[PDB]
RNA sequence: UCACCCUCGA
DNA sequence: TGCATCCGTGAGTCGAGGGTG
DNA sequence: TTGTGGGAGCTGTCACGGATGCA
């Protein structure tokens, strides 16, 4: 189709292709055919209609762009957030988010560089790939595919995993944390005392 | 049971017993059949009939049937409530 | 389940082998019982 | 010797000169033992009652004899590990000579700065006297006024020396050191490593945890 | 102090003791050194400010591509960080300016 | 001083203006410090002249160590003389050969994505991961000429 | 009918019937919903998003661009804000 | 012994499942390293003394302390708030004695 | 550890034990190993016995110095070159293999530690009865589990059918794999003939015949990559009926010999599956459904057809101290054939010596990260001689190759009266490890 | 025919890949780092294909190329005292005139050139020089303390 | 200090 | 295009000590 | 930058609501 007949489309792969499905999309056409189906129609297609249309009107309100589901630039945490400190006999103890943005830079990298060097489609396709699961990897891993193991096959801690669980940021560090002036010690009984 | 039962009716889910109440007064006809229970309710105002479809004989019938009759299990021809449960077991709060 | 002999002797006479193999089934069934239930009871009490 | 969580593990002689042993027989008795056989505690005179409340809810009443004859008193050893490596601001250094400290806390320490065998140690008690090139970038403003105006040129560095941790009390047993100067396997960057050890006698007190092999435990509520 | 003391903590209706020990005790940078200032000059215990871990996790959803502001009763986005100029005047004092 | 009153608290989708106008820079290199020095590589995930200063009042290469200079880029270095407590607070960024779904709006269920365009999550999963094509637009009038 | 609502969504009531109000110058029906589903439903994006789901809570969040009043005990924990119960109250405050 | 005069604090003994789960006292000096708990205030804690521990926290500013003495205060809550019955009540030895 | 090394003591204990063949477990292992062959055939390395040099400090310096109680261990590494016909014998220094001390402990890194033996399911089929599908029914299922190699699973569906599922993969057909090894409709049909559940399953088939069941086979173990008939009987073969990727334990060739009693005339010559035990657990596996009692394979002799219980001490082993060891030199082992492999073409001939092939850091690696990292290798507890003496004793259900803790239910830390004698139903943890932490019995021994 | 070897290299080499991931992925025990090392030994086949002798067997050259580049591969207390004086330095400071005592904390204290300390105090340099030896020397007078 | 894992305590 | 099936989420609190990456 | 070459572990967990995806 694109030997015969090239001129007559576009079509792609990937994320880019999708961002173009986003920059040609009609939200108004979209949401109104979604409520006139919802005021017509009847059934599961109306539970459909409804389950997309509360993402569509969602979107639809005061410019908020659905273009900002793809990234062309991902943002770093700071350093201290992701410390590094030393360990015994010249080794380094790092976080994960530092071995994951690595994984991102190294990809990318190196899809900068096939793009320069005129690579094969399949290869500069197969180093897009990669960045899109490294991306993927750094977000939320394990959420598709097997997780990024560091060695010792242990999945690496995302930025998902620093919200998420009872030792995420809300339930350990917010709704209850160590204080000060605070001690501890075994109880034993005393009658002597007043109440 | 117990703590699992707590835990049910908290979070409204359909019971796992699903004894079903009445959705309207008027005459009950009770359905026979080996393993299964049918259940057709005809209202006392005339209005459509309604209609449970089949209970499983594991479900035993509920134990009071009684405005003007008798105080014993539910029989045929009985006359129902609009919240008399059917069934012996758990009801479901959305119904209810 | 229930087994259906008993354990005839009191803990005064002390059990026989047998006896005390015996409870141990229902003892540890228990132990094991209520670290599960203070979970679900925890639980509950959060989301409450 | 002290064991891997702390308890003191001592071997004594049960046999004198001359005795005829026979293949198999215990010559000397072990940490827990006593004359071959396990002994895990002591054989106390018990009274069951209730005793003005301060045996109540599981917690236990003591004769102060087991205080004052030892008897249920219990040897604690505890090792304490410091080394001196290599910084980007140069070498650490394991030294008596510490910036700003007087001679009197000083007094147990030997030439080398590590705390002398058999003396008494308190909490906050300087075990290993180490300092460290310190970077000056967090140097203090009167302090730069004391190196500018002075000259100071040779030794810029800071305390680092390791203390005794709180509620933590002992005669130091035993030193063992490595250098870096001499031949001895240590990791990268590590100069000098020390271990001091500790031991503190612990008298049976209130809070300690007795029990007996029937699975009754319980708290020391008074010592009368 | 967990989640279920402050479970406690509420129940009971305490506001100001969940609120100290939660920011002055804990995360407070600015409000630590502030509470041990005071009480050592024996003078009254200042206001709670924000803890750092919140801080922590606004960088953290902003990292995300979440795009989280604080704003104010009317206004836009409040700047969340401090200028470094507050702590230069007591030092310059007491060396003596 | 903050008064911890703040009326609301709103967030929302970051564009990629948002993420270079929060960015003090861009990491370009998988590098995190020198390992002989013990120092921020530049333009590395710890870089100094994007993310800050590690030592208080003092650039990269030396030249500038004192609070008599604030607020100021040293030349040769790129890094601003300032209070080491920013490096919590700067952010980088990374610019993207090619671009990529955030992947809590694929496959968080129910695809947003799916749900946005009218795919099936197993098609997105097709598309985005190269395992087929997809037709971003056609010329009709051209195509009937 | 006539007000911006999405059919088979769960309202407030007191806010259904407000903006029910505002009309005229809707038909709603009683429903029993979980603890869980009450808890992932209310007005705090925030407190939500602490409480359990996280990663859907700040999707869906995101999406709606919601904003938290900062209204709810919860969240005036996270932020450090005193309570709005008991001594926290601007009656006894 | 002066600064701790009229000076409330915290015992707190996890889990912390009701409100008197936390309850302020007047520190006494005591001698020893072990905490001494008033035999009434055991049911509340579920606290018994087979080797149990439990945690003190000190208020500081003048609101938090007039919380302890009023709100939390453990001769305040006399009752289960659950069921109104009175807990600190005597328990298992002390009414074998009455 | 005894076995493991070959001491004289555990010599003379299998003169006694009547297993005359004595075969210690760095000898088994070597025997495994023997010989490795390049692709070309041309020249082979066999290593033969194992030996071992006294050790480097004694135990008391080891505490003292942080180091690891050891001794050099070394092999006798013979090569030959059959295109030449030349043979070059070798002593190859393998590592500093850590030793057990005669208190039953070992010392790595200056820390004395034990070794506790795991509790994990012996090798064999196991046949299991899952009634709570979506309607009252009685599903049966199996699974093939063996030592080392790819799971076998045989299951049946809501809607009566048998399938085989292997490796995660979707469930075909078993119809699939009877006709993959060879079997053809006529003659799978008489077998099966007395089961209708396998006459719907041949009904309900997709396709029939032998090399396409090959090839679909293949397609279901190989994504992203074009099928071919050729690539499917090598993979096919390769990965079940060769000994090279699967191992089946002689301890897991007795189980399925004595539940399946297909061969009971002491054949224990190879430790494989036979097409006649995959035939006997099918047909157990559809008669089962039926549950008659004796059950005659085609070959097999009255077997009782009854599930298995996961938990019964008889289908329940532990791989004590010296397992443990063995399966972690194993790996380092397969690694350094691999390295021994590269070798072997690179370099030029008349060049290489048994020393110039291996390279003992892949095995160095693998004991280290066992004894440093491993969840069977605790930090011993040494409060009084009692807590170091149980410690060694003690039967841990948690660890690799075993259930996982999130995988540890109410029904395996119960009480089972098969402990009787064997493991203290007094002695467990109170806290989370319950019931997945038992001591021996006093009068118990472990079987080799 | 540079193109024309770039298409042969899509033909020929491409099918080559799923079984050198294998083997990548036989060496490096993570999947994603054999991913990292197939990609790299692409970028190196490619880029030197064209050096690449016509043979047979191709994939054996890039078996090696792979195995080649793979070998290739402080509390709140600390904190509260820390802001007060020295009341040690300080009185000493304050016993220097204050024209002295000005030029030493410019000159020392914040380290300025001396040129900048005399546009600072307005003074010319002779008066700022003086005043910092004077105060210096007056200072080491004042001070013996020298951290004990 | 960071992350795992293990064994414990109520 | 009706329904089974597969996927994602959740599964108590607070303490102590050790090892290795 | 040659001729050779198919991974390690797991699952012995359960209940529930919802979107996916098959036929
Ligand atoms: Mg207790
Ligand atoms: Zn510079």
């Amino acid at each position: 189709l694109v030997d015969r007949y090239g001129e007559y489309f576009t079509g792609a792969m990937g994320a880019e292709s999708i961002q173009k499905l986003i920059e040609n999309f009609d939200i108004d056409a979209e949401a109104e055919s979604l409520r006139d189906v919802i005021r017509n129609g009847k059934g599961q297609k109306k539970l459909r209609a409804l389950k997309r249309l509360k993402v569509v009107a969602a979107f639809q309100q005061s410019g908020n762009s659905p273009m900002g589901m793809v990234l062309d630039a991902v943002p770093v945490i700071p350093p201290e957030l992701r410390p590094m400190v030393q360990l015994d006999g010249g080794r380094f103890a790092t976080s994960d988010l530092n071995d994951l943005y690595r994984r991102v830079i190294n990809r990318n990298n190196r899809l900068k560089r096939l793009i320069d060097l005129g690579a094969p489609e399949i290869i500069v396709n197969n180093e897009k790939r990669m960045l899109q699961e490294s991306v993927d990897a750094l977000f939320d891993n394990g959420r598709r595919g097997r997780p990024v193991t560091g060695p010792g096959n242990r999945p690496l801690k995302s930025l998902s995993d620093l919200l998420k669980g009872k030792q995420g940021r809300f339930r350990q560090n917010l709704l209850g944390k160590r204080v000060d002036y605070s001690g501890r010690s075994v109880i034993v009984v005393g009658p002597q005392l007043k109440l | 049971g117990g703590l699992p039962r707590v835990q049910e009716l908290f979070e409204a889910r359909v019971p796992r017993g699903k004894a079903p109440i009445a959705d309207v007064t008027g005459r009950v006809r009770l359905e026979d059949g080996e393993r299964f229970y049918k259940i057709t309710i005809v209202p006392d105002d005339g209005g459509e009939e309604v209609v449970y479809d089949k209970i499983s004989k594991r479900q035993r019938l509920r134990v009071f049937k009684h405005e003007d009759g008798s105080e014993r299990v539910l029989s045929d021809g009985d006359h129902v409530e609009v919240g008399q449960q059917l069934m012996e077991g758990s009801a479901d709060p959305h119904e209810v | 389940e229930f087994i259906p002999r008993p354990v005839k002797s009191s803990f005064r006479e002390g059990l026989t082998v047998l006896e005390y193999f015996i409870n141990t089934h229902g003892a540890r069934k228990g132990l094991a019982d209520t670290a599960l239930r203070t979970a679900d009871s925890g639980y509950l009490t959060r989301r409450l | 010797a002290r064991s891997n969580h702390g308890t003191c593990a001592n071997q004594c002689p049960i046999v004198d000169a001359g005795d005829r042993v026979e293949a198999g027989q215990v010559i000397a008795d072990g940490p827990c033992t006593d004359d071959g056989e396990m002994a895990l505690g002591k054989n106390l005179l018990v009274a069951i009652m209730p005793w003005e409340g301060h045996n109540y809810e599981d917690a236990i009443i003591l004769s102060n004899r087991l205080v004052e004859e030892d008897v249920l008193t219990s040897i604690h050893i505890e090792e304490h590990e410091i080394d001196a490596r290599d910084t980007k601001l140069g070498a650490e250094e394991i030294t008596r000579d510490i910036p700003n400290i007087s001679d009197e806390v000083l007094a147990d320490l030997d030439e080398r700065g590590i705390v002398r065998i058999g003396a008494e140690v308190r909490d906050g008690d300087i075990l290993v006297g180490k300092v460290t090139p310190k970077g000056e970038t967090e140097l203090t403003p009167e302090e730069r006024l004391l190196r500018a105006i002075f000259g100071e040129k040779a030794r810029e560095v800071r305390d680092t020396s390791l203390k005794v941790p709180h509620g933590e009390s002992g005669k130091v047993i035993g030193i063992r050191v490595f250098s870096r100067e001499d031949e001895d396997e240590l990791p990268a960057g590590v100069n000098e490593l020390v271990r001091v050890y500790v031991a503190q006698k612990r008298k049976i007190s209130d809070g300690d945890k007795l029990a007996g092999r029937h699975g009754n435990k319980g708290v020391i509520g008074k010592i009368l | 102090f967990g989640e279920m003391e402050c479970w406690a903590m509420q129940a009971y209706g305490a506001a100001y003791t969940l609120q100290e020990l939660l920011t002055i005790k804990s995360d407070d940078t600015v409000g630590r050194v502030k509470v041990y200032e005071a009480i050592v000059k024996g003078e009254n215990i200042p206001e709670p400010g924000i803890p750092e871990s919140f801080k922590v996790l606004l960088k953290e959803l902003q990292s995300l591509c979440l795009n989280v502001e604080v704003l104010s009763s009317d206004g836009a986005a409040i700047e969340l960080r401090e200028g470094e100029d507050e702590d230069l005047e007591r030092a310059a004092a007491n060396l003596g300016i | 001083l903050d008064v911890n009153f703040f009326d609301e608290l709103r967030i929302g989708l970051a564009t990629a203006e948002d993420i270079r106008q929060w960015s003090y820079g861009e990491v370009k290199k998988p590098e995190t410090i020198n390992y002989r020095t013990l120092k921020p590589e530049k333009d590395g995930l710890f870089c100094e002249k994007i993310f800050g200063p590690t030592r208080d009042w003092e650039c990269y290469c030396g030249k500038y160590k004192r609070v008599r200079f604030k607020g100021i880029i040293c030349e040769r270095c790129g890094v601003e003389v300032t209070r080491a407590k920013v490096r919590r607070e700067r952010m980088g960024h990374i610019e993207l050969a090619a671009p990529v779904t955030h992947i809590w709006y694929f496959k968080g269920v129910p695809s947003r994505l799916g749900y946005l365009l009218d795919l099936a999550p197993k098609d997105l999963e097709k598309i985005i991961y190269f395992a087929a094509y997809v037709i971003t637009s056609v010329d009709e009038e051209m195509r009937h000429n | 009918g006539s007000t911006e609502f999405l059919p088979g969504s769960l309202i407030d009531r007191a806010e259904f019937e407000a903006e029910n109000r505002r009309v005229v110058a809707a038909a709603g029906r009683p429903v029993l919903m979980g603890i869980t589903k009450a808890s992932l439903a209310t007005d705090s994006w925030l407190s939500a998003a602490s409480f359990q789901e996280t990663t859907r809570v700040l999707t869906d969040a995101a999406i709606n661009c919601r904003s938290d009043k900062l209204n709810g005990l919860k969240e005036n924990v996270i932020i450090g804000k005193l309570i709005p119960a008991g001594t926290g109250i601007n009656r006894y405050r | 012994e002066e600064v701790i005069a009229e000076h409330p604090v915290l015992l707190n003994r996890a889990p912390t499942l009701h409100r008197l789960g936390i309850q302020a006292f007047e520190p006494m000096l005591v001698e020893g390293k072990a905490i001494q708990l008033h035999p009434l205030v055991c049911e509340a804690f579920n606290a018994d003394f087979d080797g149990d521990q439990m945690a003190v926290h000190l208020p500081l500013s003048a609101e938090a302390q007039a919380e302890a003495r009023i709100l939390m205060l453990s001769s305040n809550n006399i009752l289960s708030p659950a069921s109104g019955r009175p807990l600190a009540m005597p328990r298992l030895d002390m009414v074998t004695g009455l | 550890f005894e076995w493991l090394i070959g001491s004289p003591r555990w010599r003379e204990s299998a003169a006694e034990r009547g297993d005359v063949n004595p075969v210690g477990g760095l000898e088994e292992v070597l025997y495994e190993l023997s010989p490795i062959e390049d692709f070309s055939g041309s020249m082979s390395l066999s290593f033969s016995d194992p030996r071992f040099d006294d050790v480097k400090a004694p135990v008391d310096e080891c505490k003292d110095k942080d180091m690891t109680y050891a001794a050099p261990l070394f092999v006798t590494a013979e090569f030959i070159n059959n295109n030449t016909g030349e043979i070059k014998s070798q002593t190859v220094f393998m590592g500093d293999f850590p030793m057990m001390t005669e208190k039953g402990t070992f010392i790595i890194n200056g820390t004395e530690r034990v070794v506790v033996s795991q509790l994990v399911r012996s090798p064999g089929v196991y046949f299991d009865e899952t009634i709570d599908k979506s309607t009252d029914k009685t599903l049966h299922s199996v699974k093939v589990i063996p030592s080392r190699g790819a799971w076998l699973e045989f299951d049946v569906d809501k809607r009566d059918t048998v399938g085989v599922r292997i490796d995660r993969k979707r469930r075909q057909p078993v119809t699939v794999l009877l006709k993959a090894l060879g079997w053809t409709s006529e003659q799978i049909v008489e077998r099966f003939g007395f089961s209708e559940i396998m006459r719907s399953t041949l009904e309900k088939d997709n396709t029939v015949g032998t090399d396409e069941a090959l090839l679909d086979i293949y397609r279901k173990l190989r994504p992203g990559e074009p099928p071919t008939k050729e690539s499917a009987q090598t993979l096919l073969e390769n990965l079940f009926f060769k000994e090279k990727r699967y191992d089946l334990a002689r301890v897991g060739r007795y189980k399925v010999n004595k539940k399946l009693g297909l061969h009971v005339g002491e054949p224990i010559t190879s430790s494989t599956l036979t097409e006649e035990d995959v035939v006997a657990t099918i047909e157990y596996l559809v008669r089962l459904h039926e549950g008659q009692t004796t059950m005659t394979v085609p070959g097999g002799v009255e077997v009782p057809v009854e599930t298995d219980d996961i938990d019964h001490f008889g289908n329940r082993r532990l791989r004590t101290v010296g397992e443990l060891i063995q399966n972690q030199i194993r790996v380092g082992m397969s690694r350094m054939e691999r390295v021994v492999r590269e070798r072997m073409t690179t370099q030029d001939v008349e060049a290489i010596t048994p020393q110039t092939l291996i390279n003992i850091r892949p095995v160095v690696a693998a004991i280290k990260e066992f004894f440093g990292t491993s969840q069977l290798s605790q930090f011993m507890d040494q409060n009084n001689p009692l807590s170091g003496l149980t410690h060694k004793r003690r039967l841990s259900a948690l660890g690799p190759g075993g259930l996982s803790r999130e995988r540890a239910g109410l029904e395996v830390r119960d009480v089972h009266p098969s402990h009787y004698g064997r493991m203290c139903p007094i002695e467990t943890p109170e806290g989370p490890n319950i019931g997945l932490i038992g001591s021996l019995s006093v009068y118990a021994r472990v079987n080799p | 025919t540079d193109e024309e070897l770039t298409a042969r290299f899509e033909r020929d080499a491409i099918p080559l890949l799923d079984q050198l991931y294998g083997g990548a992925l036989r060496m490096t025990r993570n999947p994603a780092d054999a991913e990292d090392l197939l990609q790299e030994t692409m970028v190196k086949a490619y880029a030197g294909f064209r050096s690449f002798r016509h043979g047979t067997n191709l994939k054996a050259w890039l078996y090696r190329i792979l195995t080649n580049t793979y070998i290739n591969s402080r509390s709140a207390e600390v904190e509260a005292l820390e802001a007060l004086p020295d009341t040690e330095i300080k009185e000493a400071l304050q016993a220097l005139p204050e024209e002295f005592r000005m030029a030493v904390y410019y000159a020392d204290v914040e380290g300025f050139p001396y040129k900048e300390i005399a546009e600072i105090m307005d003074t010319p340099i002779g008066t700022v020089m003086s005043r910092l030896h004077r105060g210096r020397r007056q200072l080491r007078g004042l001070l013996a303390d020298v951290a004990r």
